[PDB]
RNA sequence: CGGCGCCCGAAACAGGGACUG
DNA sequence: CAGTCCCTGTTCGGGCGCC
């Protein structure tokens, strides 16, 4: 018995109509036994026929746990939505929230549950939890609550959270907090140790004001920024002064004082590709004089809030994947590496789904934004599987792309 | 008052639309003069009703017909209404897969009877339904009515109906936990693993809960005539097949032949192994018309004949048993076709398949293998919600250097090895690094625009030079071209220095087969030698060899 | 007429390369 | 800066097979 904030899909559009795709037994166990529950308690009820809209659902286990989390995928919704989170209510993004020693990320989502939802936007909520081998058709429910993971569920708890907050936030004003969709993010400078009691402590916060939470952590000041490179050579072959001249040749697209001309010319008989030519000093000098322009930033480079951010991702071999983030094309908001994610060396799917994590997580902490991928695999295999190595509570957007290598030059 | 059977489905109008009113169109003029009757009985059992002056309503006839009855059937034609009425969630998501079911002791199919006409329409929507059709020809103007239940040919009947229908036996089944139901159209098939007769006590003891909703069920129903026949199976509680298929013998070849031809192979491909589609597949390349003639090649008859062999005896699947694991297991057929086996226990087959499908202008075995377990997992997934132990024709060394190399994200999950030739290798590897004492090969092509024509050509470090001429060609087939020539005249090791990217993006992905003659040709080439190093290098930089095999070409 | 599987086509869509002064 | 082509892959459309 509470105030309802209608809801309105922006115009024009309908609500999502998009399909659910096959579960495992696993899965579909875990939500049945997840939305009995959540039924029990009057969060989701059952509907009918006369409802002609879904939105997919799947189980995960967040990284770590051996609890099942339920997920839905509510990316198109929140495209239906849209006009009303963006335009209606800002949420300010601490530019600090990425400089802080240690960044904890509370799944804050549960508490969600608490505030009802507009009546008339319901009948958009509508998810099938499907059967195996078509046995039984599908057990359907709409969310009557705020839904888990939809882009207004946060907003209109905005008001609801901040509250809460208020007394924490107050007492201890020089620790930052990022809220991005079902997840809070808290950062401090703090030694790890009284940290993690601040966490603890902020726990108890929402804790008693009727909230439920199921490391964590990251290092934001130690995230380092992948610099472009050229090789370390005592003696050159004529096959590394042409890699050299090709890779040089293409990074001028992004820094425009390079030049090639007396590395260039190094290379002007016709000869063996394995016979080591030495360098001249005037070219010697200009390619050092090019390593420098390769230290340095990219004039125009910044983060513009209106663009979105687009993350593309290499596999360069033996574990390790390079990624870039950019608005406008070669210029670039981050470039870095990954090695040794679980998976290296057995599984590049599961690799990847971890790899697309790590980005959407830095791309939250540092623009509050998360980015769409262009992902170094078919369709079908990426979405066979991406699945089973999901463990974050979100959903970045992304398009498949196959790009033979001559973009692998990012990495040695 | 009439009276009041099962909950109601609210049912709305597109917003902003409202009821129809038509005109008639053609249907037979002898099956009609029944119903001028037979409307007079539905008033009394419930199933219509009329008004007069609320209805702006009137609706057309048109229809399809059907064989195998001892009874003729009736309908009306809502499609105006249809168009402007709400859409639903479609309750047939697809229907199962007979691979799919567990094995169940006692199996019966009740026939649900009046099973449209048994269902309430939404009370508000009653009124949308008002129509007339022909009496026997016609004499004076006529009459009409609205309709109190699901109209045949709405938009909304099944979708209403199968949710209604399953709203009903929910109950039942939470107080019998271990029956198992499915419900097709309206059809039920119940089974159990209790004792024969025992199982019957629960069938009549549901034929009871059913009427108790107003659901008839006879019993000219059948526990003793399965094998029930449902869409192409047959289905025993122990054992599952396909239903007979007739191979046309015919002389006269004609693409619409071939077409039935496929889709029956590709439909017996489910349960009969080995089944192959591909030199059947090639007539159906580029035609016109679907009436054309065409011959059968050699190949494809050779193709056709082993194909028959395998339909002579006749075959069975099993079903599930979730207690033991999935097996499938991967055979090369050759041409890019694939053969696989899903089974548990071994030589006990639950189902089979074959993947065809040659994905790209230029491929290989290792992509198309990991094509074809993909396809393999996500049947699997959507039918037993599992992945299975995959047994596969490919050394874990021969995998292991692909996937890891390939610049893809790719992956197969857990699998084991089976040597069963032709066992899956990959015919070439490009060095990583320049080749000592190789020969350099800098090669480049041009073609011109206009003129189509063009040179493909190449210098190398000894001296050796050369440039062809070609004609009708593009500035890619040259470049390619350039490489071919590079291939025949070198040695045993050759490095080639070549700027297209396009060339190299080709090359570099292994491929052992292509559409394209030029690449095959290439490939062949490339199986023969021992050590390639391909290099790229950007146009027009005034580099090696290359500035040189540029002008030679570009003139 | 719809669902699933499939075979073909490319009239179309998209991406990337290349030339045109 | 825009407009020609060349090449490849992915939507879609056709038409079978099972309803
Ligand atoms: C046609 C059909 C479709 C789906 N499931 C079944 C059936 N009918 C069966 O013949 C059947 C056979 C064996 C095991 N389950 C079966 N059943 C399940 C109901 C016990
Ligand atoms: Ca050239």
């Amino acid at each position: 018995p509470i105030e309802t904030v209608p809801v309105k899909l922006k115009p024009g559009m309908d609500g999502p109509k998009v399909k659910q795709w096959p579960l495992t037994e696993e899965k579909i166990k875990a939500l049945v036994e997840i939305c009995t529950e959540m039924e029990k308690e009057g969060k989701i009820s059952k509907i009918g026929p006369e409802n002609p809209y879904n939105t997919p659902v799947f189980a995960i286990k967040k990284k770590d746990s051996t609890k099942w989390r339920k997920l839905v995928d509510f990316r198109e919704l929140n495209k239906r939505t849209q006009d009303f989170w963006e335009v209606q209510l800002g949420i300010p993004h601490p530019a600090g929230l990425k400089k802080k020693k240690s960044v904890t990320v509370l799944d804050v989502g549960d508490a969600y549950f608490s505030v009802p939802l507009d009546e008339d936007f319901r009948k958009y909520t509508a998810f099938t939890i499907p059967s195996i081998n078509n046995e039984t058709p599908g057990i359907r429910y709409q969310y009557n609550v705020l839904p888990q993971g939809w882009k207004g569920s946060p907003a209109i708890f905005q008001s609801s959270m901040t509250k809460i907050l208020e007394p924490f936030k107050k007492q201890n004003p020089d620790i930052v907090i990022y809220q991005y969709m079902d997840d809070l993010y808290v950062g401090s400078d703090l030694e790890i140790g009284q940290h993690r009691t601040k966490i603890e402590e902020l726990r108890q916060h929402l804790l008693r004001w009727g909230l439920t939470t199921p490391g964590y952590e990251l290092h934001p000041d130690k995230w380092t920024v992948q610099p472009i490179v050229l090789p370390e050579k005592d003696s050159w072959t004529v096959n590394d002064i042409q890699k050299l001249v090709g890779k040089l040749n293409w990074a001028s697209q992004i820094y425009p004082g390079i030049k090639v001309r007396q590395l260039s010319k190094l290379l002007r008989g016709t000869k063996a590709l394995t016979e080591v030519i030495p360098l001249t000093e005037e070219a010697e000098l200009e390619l050092a004089e090019n390593r420098e322009i390769l230290k340095e930033p990219v004039h125009g480079v910044y983060y513009d809030p209106s663009k979105d951010l687009i993350a593309e991702i290499q596999k360069q071999g033996q574990g390790q994947w390079t990624y870039q983030i950019y608005q406008e094309p070669f210029k670039n908001l981050k470039t870095g590496k990954y090695a040794r994610m679980r998976g290296a060396h057995t599984n590049d799917v599961k690799q990847l789904t971890e790899a697309v994590q790590k980005i959407t997580t830095e791309s939250i902490v540092i623009w509050g934004k998360t980015p769409k991928f262009k992902l170094p695999i078919q369709k079908e295999t990426w979405e066979t599987w991406w699945t089973e190595y999901w463990q974050a509570t979100w959903i970045p957007e992304w398009e498949f792309v196959n790009t033979p290598p001559l973009v692998k030059l990012w990495y040695q | 008052v009439p009276i009041s059977p099962i909950e109601t489905v609210p049912v709305k109008l597109k917003p902003g639309m409202d009821g129809p009113k038509v005109k008639q169109w053609p249907l037979t003029e002898e099956k009609i003069k029944a119903l001028v009757e037979i409307c007079t009985e539905m008033e009394k059992e419930g199933k219509i009703s009329k008004i007069g002056p609320e209805n702006p309503y009137n609706t057309p006839v048109f229809a399809i017909k059907k064989k195998d009855s001892t009874k003729w059937r009736k309908l009306v034609d809502f499609r105006e209404l249809n168009k402007r009425t709400q859409d639903f969630w479609e309750v047939q998501l697809g229907i199962p897969h007979p691979a799919g079911l567990k094995k169940k002791k006692s199996v019966t199919v009740l026939d649900v009877g009046d099973a449209y006409f048994s269902v309430p329409l939404d009370e508000d929507f009653r009124k949308y339904t008002a129509f007339t059709i022909p009496s026997i020809n016609n004499e004076t103007p006529g009459i009409r009515y609205q309709y109190n239940v699901l109209p045949q040919g709405w938009k909304g009947s099944p979708a209403i109906f199968q949710s209604s229908m399953t709203k009903i036996l929910e109950p039942f089944k939470k107080q019998n936990p271990d029956i198992v139901i499915y419900q097709y159209m309206d059809d039920l098939y119940v089974g159990s693993d209790l004792e024969i007769g025992q199982h019957r006590t629960k069938i009549e003891e549901l034929r009871q809960h059913l009427l108790r909703w107003g659901l008839t069920t006879p019993d000219k129903k059948h526990q003793k005539e399965p094998p029930f026949l449902w869409m192409g199976y047959e289905l025993h509680p122990d054992k599952w097949t396909v239903q007979p298929i007739v191979l046309p013998e015919k002389d006269s070849w004609t693409v619409n032949d071939i077409c039935k031809l496929v889709g029956k192979l590709n439909w017996a491909s489910q349960i009969y192994p080995g089944i192959k589609v591909r030199q059947l597949s090639k007539l159906l390349r580029g035609t016109k018309a679907l009436t054309e003639v065409i011959p059968l090649t050699e190949e494809a008859e050779l193709e056709l004949a082993e194909n028959r062999e395998i339909l002579k005896e006749p075959v069975h699947g099993v079903y599930y048993d979730p207690s033991k694991d999935l097996i499938a297991e991967i055979q090369k057929q050759g041409q890019g076709q694939w053969t696989y086996q899903i089974y548990q226990e071994p030589f006990k087959n639950l189902k089979t398949g074959k993947y065809a499908r040659m994905r790209g202008a230029h491929t290989n075995d290792v992509k198309q293998l990991t094509e074809a377990v993909q396809k393999i997992t996500t049947e699997s997934i959507v039918i037993w919600g599992k992945t299975p132990k995959f047994k596969l024709p490919i050394q874990k060394e021969t995998w292991e250097t692909w996937w890891t190399e390939y610049w893809q994200a790719t992956w197969i999950p857990e699998w084991e090895f089976v040597n069963t030739p032709p066992l899956v290798k990959l015919w070439y590897q490009l060095e990583k690094e320049p080749i000592v004492g190789a020969e350099t090969f800098y090669v480049d092509g041009a073609a011109n625009r206009e003129t189509k024509l063009g040179k493909a050509g190449y210098v190398t470090n000894k001296g050796r030079q050369k440039v062809v001429p070609l004609t009708n060609t593009t500035n890619q087939k040259t470049e390619l071209q350039a490489i071919y020539l590079a291939l025949q005249d070198s040695g045993l090791e050759v490095n080639i220095v070549t700027n297209s990217q396009y060339a190299l993006g080709i090359i570099q992905a292994q491929p052992d087969k292509s559409e394209s003659e030029l690449v095959n040709q290439i490939i062949e080439q490339l199986i023969k030698k021992e050590k390639v190093y391909l290099a790229w290098v950007p146009a027009h930089k005034g580099i090696g060899g290359n500035e040189q095999v540029d002008k030679l070409v570009s003139a």
